[PDB]
């Protein structure tokens, strides 16, 4: 859960790869794209509620 | 007698450089952990929360 540690972006799942003396992750990320813009609101009142 | 007292004064000093060298790494190594630790927190603590 906790953000950027492994990874860049949000995170999904790891494979891990041995190396002749270490070791290399390979992190899965999802990242949103093609945004759109909005109007909002905080809260809407029907009939007084 | 020059090369016996050259001697001793390149040898004292020698060591001493010894020994700054290594008090110098010491602290280096010290002060990569604490930015380490810096670093870490500020990636956590700060785009996201805790």
């Amino acid at each position: 859960k906790r953000v950027d540690f492994c990874g860049k972006g949000y995170h999904l799942m790891s494979f891990p790869q041995s190396a002749p003396h270490g070791v290399v992750f390979l992190h899965v990320t999802y990242v949103p794209a093609q945004e759109k813009n909005f109007t909002t609101a905080p809260a809407i009142c029907h009939d007084g509620k | 007698e020059a090369e016996v007292q050259i001697d001793r004064l390149i040898t004292g000093r020698l060591q001493s450089l010894q020994t700054y060298v290594t008090q110098q790494l010491i602290r280096a190594a010290e002060i990569r952990a604490s930015a380490n630790l810096a670093a870490t927190k500020m990636s956590e603590c700060v785009l996201g929360q805790s």
